[PDB]
């Protein structure tokens, strides 16, 4: 029955749903109508994170290229407020792809589109010291614009970037997964658009809200920051849903785990870049693969324990 | 069992239902 | 010759309900629409807005009504002297659906506290005159224009000088003249018209924040190139939230001197949203229906084959 | 298995000069609204300056044929280089004479094809040089930077992303002698055909009062007076870069031609409305054949074919 | 290593009565005689079926909104009230009944004599229609119709007597839907009339008992604010009218609005298809018969047709 | 053989937490009118007091997740025990902020499913206790008694009937260690689904100025201030009773979850009307499967299999 | 042809229509949609009754759980008036199931529903001393409420229980069975609702009308009195029809007989009761038996002589 | 007796289906 | 024109 | 008659 | 699993 | 010619 699907479709499904079940990542590209020249980038992160005792740790898996996740901490029993700031953790090789300055992000590539976005957490502490739980739910955040006047001489009106939908992090959603900390978690995300479209690389964005623009005027609940321009930044926002993870640790707990991330991405290379040597044509159309993608994405649970990843 | 087995079962059931 | 290298070598129930909400709203006891049977099968929340408003048209005046794909707003209205079209000194005012502040707050920066995206499914309007058979006089004309939201860039002389970028509306010039494709009839016969998507697919659109007027404050009408102004009044009563991928319906009602025109206006809208987990709307959500190609083909064919408008007796 | 609209679409897409007239009449996609189709053809004879290199860009900008600039021989465009446009006939009759009047007739557009060719007109005693072509994925985006005004704020302007492909020659290219000519075509770089808006007020990139350093672009694009040319959008196609070189003491002359299959969304009050019609219905086989033929073509061929 | 705790005790075509039922349900005025004979459900006991029709001439005041309620109250046709133009009923509004013919001969002349002839009842149909009378030179206004899910329940509240006690009285829930126009409605000019019907709002048909002693809602010595009702329902003297019960049918709300200087006149008709349960000592026992047997296709067609019909149609299609 | 609404009904009835999103659409029965479907989920972290017994009742009262009371270890609730409610999110949005405003949005309801689950979070060095579950068929009835006022009269009030089943664990039950968790469900106790009216004015049972002896109830149910909670009805579902015991010196922590597939009858003037739809049509096979599965299931299972 | 029915359907019909034709084990339960846990209680009676000469004796078989019949005596040629009071006769074991207090009725069960109700009279006098006849007919009595004002300080409104349909005992019904006294009688009742539904248990009811509520303010023709609360009471009213029997004896007659009764009742037990041990699952659905029930109930006469019981 | 009557009624009813 | 409207629904189904 | 016309278009196409 | 239990019961039906 | 190339490509892909 599986012979009705071509090899590119099966590989696309494998990268979409089950990365950690294979030695080498299977995948060539999205089997859609587009058949241009692309570069398939496989991002893998292996980070060890230890959670402090007496606080709540929030981790956001956002569709930002070159960045693994964003994290912040709040006192136990509370939720992020206007005084919270999220800092990023980069994939290996951010500078080798997006330069070292806030205005040279497009010297290698010009566009991208996401194909997979998966995460996993594996506890590493003993069974006589841990405590707490893990809660997972998804939020449909997008990137949009805001408009507000400025009283200069002469006066004028501005237009800056804002993120809409961040209000879903301040409360647990009805569709969620919750269990003990010692069991682990493994979740996946799916595209939230009827078709796979390309997005343009942005330039000059280091903070949200940007500099000289105060919070509240943008309508955001909190702030996203990326530090200096020579180490990290935000270059785009794909058509994927954001995974929200809250780890609760009562006082006296000793929690530590190994975090893993995977991603299937497609890029549009430039002739003058070294990446052009490894480009290839996108796979042709495969309708059954897309139908199975939609059906499997609909039929899966929100998250499962790490033993069944 | 593993997750790949679950995905295979879902795909096979969907194909059989068609 | 130099060398050359690297040379390449039947309808389901959701579909019928979608067609019913798209084409024939008022001919059922209950609204049957459930969702768009496209590829997307995420979590969505459906709302169906209906407005019943009684209006009286001034004698010796021309009244223009626009049905634009702006969520939470029914129509925009403006009045001009008889035989005249809107000029640069005309502003359109909105009339809201019930429960606007329960969905979009009371602050211009609080428009995305409940939802984050949307996409239209249907749009409809009808007029039912309520005047006797002597005091009426006039006609009703309808036509459609493809208005979209875009940007305009122009320099500003500050210290130091810089350049600006603000929102704008392109395609508003179609209101200034009657289109070749139109429906015209007497006033007493009413009207009933619908709209359809103007894109090859159904794409979710984001929520815009801070918009109250077009052009905004501190920006003159000359810089944007817009023909007229679109005002939305106070911040706590109405505002602009987005612009969907649907066509705008223009309705002009002409009443000569000494006429007494009264009618009832109705507007329907099959809509789809994407709710925040923290909102109170999340408990009413469901999943979008799966793909149905036959329903989409029927939708396109019926949209192509229908007339612009019909009298109220066949609504 | 192909309906007539699909065959006409393929004919406009791939083989303009092989038929008596242009047969294209629309894109056979799902959309079936009111559109206006226009085919643009430019025919100009140009003589290249000896001892210099000439760069020609073919960008998906409606109403403009190509952009050209000249540099000293053996070099590439730099921060002191500027590209100037050459328009299709009848630009002002469609996009007005003011920067704030570009959308007075149409509101949206989408591209179907864009072709080019060079035919030399020199004899066998003067010619010297070569012709090279390659493609770059240039698109339009935005940049953000603060301004030290009173009070301080932040800005947002349009920038072009992907212009660095001009500064080098990619592995996929076509190079031959000058006397053989060239012929190339582009194709859609999106999984579907959608509509783009009409931009307003854009004359130069980067705009006025904005320095080239703060935008990241390699060079500048200029269109001149607002009554002659301008930028009214950027479609979803690919850009073709052509370089012509000529040693000092040689004479090179040729003829430059460009085609375009395009669609528009007319306004009810515009005078172009009476020429409109409905878009053709769907044809899956035509789309699949278009994708296959677009994928299975070389970068360029000689003028003889 | 702890041992698990053991567990124990682990585990076709339609029939003539069906067609008559559909005809009495959906198309009253299209036949010479009422065809309905009974509801083809499981129950096959002894019943007495009565059909009530009223022909009333009503004039509508200019500058007022006239509200008409068609409630499942046996022996009563409709309730009426009037309010200033452009507004909705308030806490000072009181509704009054208009009786069907022969109310006294069936429900006595005293508030405690409502069950002398019958014991229970159940509805099968309910219809209404307005036929304009005025010419095409003096009328003005519109007619709007929508339905509400009004039901009868109980409310409790403390009373400060010596010693104090608690009270339990009747109240109506769902009356708040009269204060606004429903999203699903039929609106048109006055001169075209209207014709609408109701349907059962329960998965099956059940018998309702006869209530005794009710003449006002809220009852005497009970404030309106204690119950939570939006307005007041009154039934006058016990010798003329009263409240007997509440069936499982949806309430029809009709609003007639007329501006100043208008002269609106029409004729209002009502229909009812209702079964009863007679007492052997009464004179109504002689006319009784047995309910028709089960008919599944008739019930399925009833549900489908009830779903398919629109809210209302103009008088030309009554 | 089953239509999509039948499968959706079975999934909302028997497998809530095994899917990405709630699939329920309604009850596929004869009724085909206008309804509003609402699914409620509560996620609360609860730590039980050591050295005491905790009783939890999953009652069919709309808008309230559960009722809880604490008693000394080894002791059942007595005449001095009062149960307090824990509300679902957005109670005041649906049922107002007054005792006489409970029916401003809806007027009737009928349950489709309701279930509970407990997931322990304590480690393997501080846990001790057990969990026991069983069901009781509690209904709402009336009672009549005389009053010696001037002049003498008789009074009638509400009274819960069947509450005596909480004072003794029945032969059919589930009991295991605390560390394993629990997951139990409920089913309709009537031959068919029938709408129930919305009651008004009920804040406590028995009501004020009425002694507990007159009604005959074993104990008292209270809801506190009218602006936070209240009682609006009683559905046709069996009540689940859960007892959690904890010896002194132990530390027990867990996560409580609840679900409810509920159908409503909205008022025309409410803001909830725009979210409504039509009830699905009849499906006999789905009803037969629902009856059989509800009959053949055990009382409860461990949290590992849910 | 009887093989088309299941065992529960045949047993249900047997318990419904013919108790005395079988030695033991009439039936099990009602084969309807409900498949919960119920307790099937079977009640039988054996009472000797004597009718005084010159008086008319009325007997009512009402669907009141735990009570056999109610009786009263009126002078010959007359009918009960506002001064008549009826008295009950209990089944064996009323206090063993409904306690000895007016507020202890629901301590063992919670709900009930009927399935059968039968009665029979067997004369036992000699052939040269009897005189009179026997009349039998049925009345549709239901339980409802009344509302009236009471003038107290402050004035209030009341709501008490009443019986509607009791006026059918004041005259002989058109559908009746009449014969000589010495031939006996045997009758039955049936459900008067489209489906079987459970009824709640009422508490505090001792007399109808209740105490401190005078007659005339309730609309009842006569009074029902259950005497002391320690022996009998009213705990509900099922969905069944009431059977009315009148026996007339002229002056000088010597009449006697033996009265019998049967019942087929279903209960919902409580876990804290002793009878919970004998509960079981109710039988599943059976359509043919449910149709045959209505058909047979429609096709049977009002009553037959004792010889054909 | 009477069970014979009931059986005859049931048989007659079933014989016409 | 009401009885035949009901007839149409049954015939269609 | 709006729905009646729509049904005519669908049936004719099929 | 719970869903596996329900499915197994359905098959065994 | 180019049209011959397109026709041959289509025929090989037919």
């Amino acid at each position: 029955a599986l012979t009705r699907l071509s090899q590119p479709g099966l590989a696309f499904l494998k990268c979409a749903f089950a990365p950690p079940d294979f030695n080498t990542d299977p995948g060539k590209g999205i089997p859609d109508r587009f058949e241009g020249k692309v570069v398939s980038r496989k991002d893998v992160l292996n980070q060890s994170i230890s959670f402090t005792a007496g606080q709540d740790t929030f981790i956001l898996i956002a569709p930002t290229p070159g960045v693994a996740y964003w994290s912040a901490s709040v006192p136990a029993g509370t939720f992020p407020t206007s005084a919270t700031t999220f800092n990023p953790v980069n994939y290996p090789g951010f500078t080798s792809m997006f330069g070292t300055t806030s205005t040279s992000r497009s010297d290698q590539v010009s566009s991208f589109r996401y194909a997979s976005m998966n995460v996993g957490i594996y506890p590493t502490s003993n069974l006589m010291q841990f405590a707490g739980s893990i809660t997972v739910w998804k939020c449909p955040v997008k990137l949009s614009t805001v408009q507000f006047p400025v009283a200069t001489d002469p006066a004028t009106s501005s237009l800056v970037h804002t993120l809409v939908g961040l209000d879903g992090v301040l409360a647990v959603g009805p569709d969620n997964f919750s269990e003990s900390f010692i069991k682990g978690v493994f979740s996946q995300s799916a595209c939230n658009e009827p078709d796979f479209e390309f997005n343009d690389i942005l330039e000059g964005i280091q903070t949200l809200p940007p500099a000289n623009v105060s919070l509240g005027s943008t309508g955001q609940p909190f702030t996203m920051d990326s530090g200096a321009e020579a180490t990290s930044g935000v270059v785009g926002w794909g058509n994927m849903d954001t995974i929200v993870i809250r780890v609760s640790a009562p006082e006296g707990a000793v929690n530590s785990a190994i975090l893993k991330a995977w991603s299937c991405i497609e890029y549009r290379p430039n002739p003058n870049a070294m990446l052009y040597q490894f480009g290839h044509d996108s796979p042709p159309l495969d309708e059954v693969a897309l139908q199975e993608y939609r059906t499997v994405a609909r039929s899966l649970p929100v998250a499962v324990i790490a033993a069944q990843n | 069992a593993s997750m790949w087995e679950r995905v295979k079962s879902i795909i096979k059931s969907s194909l059989a239902a068609a």
